[PDB]
């Protein structure tokens, strides 16, 4: 369900990382396979060239954490008008102070010792559900 | 510009904001609606330093970019009983405990 | 405006504006204008107040946001309150 259309009309775009993380963009191709493209440094950014009916979304490179793109999920390149490119911002979202505390946690216990961690098993399962692209694609399409 | 403040006596925090341009006296009026004392019995500090009614918050040195929402600045607060003033005094918060093995 | 007192495990008063304190469930429930929590430290509480300051702030903004910071010490500890506050 969720794939890019193999629509044939270019779009240039400016992908704009106004993050703190290295931001990883990710093209739907045409079967739905998550393909992942260079990543960019924080505050940085590229003109690259996508087509419309493309879908992308961004992560952090290192964790998979979730970012949004001009205040939402997906990004699709629209027609240029002008010649003008496409802005597409890539920032944090205001995640929970659950979620947060996770990614802090994470990042100081090695896998392996997230179970010996004096927690009760129900968040041992949250550890070890980190953020993954697959998973973020079935949610998405429910 | 807001301001974004923990105002603290003894074992009591408060978390509010306030303009840049406001003043010291107009803090103390919030004070007043939150722990019914008026102006005349609360002096605050910035640190060590008592601050004038009439100054304005960014002169004495709250701005928007040092007292944000995630980490705001600290503001002092003194009570009067009857004739004199109380000494300035705010308890320390807990202090947690070692990091785990698997931490560090 | 109307506040709320959030009063930590070792006796330490924290007052919030009461919008800002039903950013949890957890508490709204505890109300539905003093709340007692015997099992969080001020260290965490105090941090707890600062995300919902934080997140009432940035919701629905399009200035750029900063990381919600959280040092190594304290992390173990309000994970565990996040989870009972369900924020
Ligand atoms: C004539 C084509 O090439 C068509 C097409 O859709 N091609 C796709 C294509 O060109 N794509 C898919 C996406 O729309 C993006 C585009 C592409 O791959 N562009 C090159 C590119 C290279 C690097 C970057 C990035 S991302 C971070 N930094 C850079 C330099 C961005 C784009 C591909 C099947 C070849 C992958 C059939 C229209």
């Amino acid at each position: 369900v969720l794939r890019s259309v193999n629509s044939r009309e270019p779009s240039q775009v400016i992908f704009c990382n106004r993050s703190p993380r290295v931001v990883l963009p990710v093209w739907l191709n045409f079967d739905g396979e998550p393909q992942p493209y260079p990543t960019l440094p924080p505050g940085t950014g590229r003109r690259i060239h996508s087509y419309r009916g493309h879908l992308w979304l961004f992560r952090d490179a290192g964790t998979h954490d979730g970012l949004l793109v001009n205040q939402t999920e997906l990004f699709v390149p629209s027609l240029n008008v002008d010649g003008q490119p496409i802005f597409a911002n890539i920032t944090l979202p205001v995640y929970t102070l659950k979620e947060r505390c996770l990614q802090v946690v994470r990042s100081l216990v090695k896998p392996e010792n997230y179970r010996r961690l004096d927690i009760v098993r129900s968040l041992y399962e949250d550890l070890e559900d980190h953020p993954n692209v697959q998973k973020d694609l079935e949610r998405l399409t429910q | 510009m807001d301001v974004f403040l923990m105002i603290r006596r003894h074992k009591t925090t408060i978390f509010t904001d306030a303009k840049e341009s406001s003043t010291v006296f107009e803090l103390k009026r919030i004070v007043e609606g939150i722990l019914k004392r008026p102006p005349d019995e609360q002096r605050l500090y910035k640190d060590d330093q008592l601050l004038d009614d009439g100054k304005t918050l960014g002169e004495c040195g709250f701005t928007s970019q040092t007292a944000r929402p995630q980490a705001p600045a600290t503001v002092g607060l003194a009570f009067r009983a009857d004739d004199t003033f109380e000494a300035l005094c705010i308890e320390p918060f807990s202090s947690p405990p070692e990091l785990p093995d698997v931490m560090k | 405006m109307m506040y709320v007192k959030l009063i930590s495990s070792d006796g330490h008063e924290f007052i919030v504006k009461r919008e800002h304190a039903l950013t949890s469930g957890t508490i709204k429930a505890m109300l539905s204008n003093e709340v007692n929590f015997r099992e969080i430290p001020s260290h965490v509480l105090s941090k707890v107040c600062m995300y919902f300051t934080y997140k009432v702030r940035y919701t629905n903004s399009s200035t750029e946001i900063p990381e919600f910071p959280i040092a190594p010490e304290i992390a173990l500890e309000l994970l565990m309150a996040a989870n009972f506050l369900d924020c």
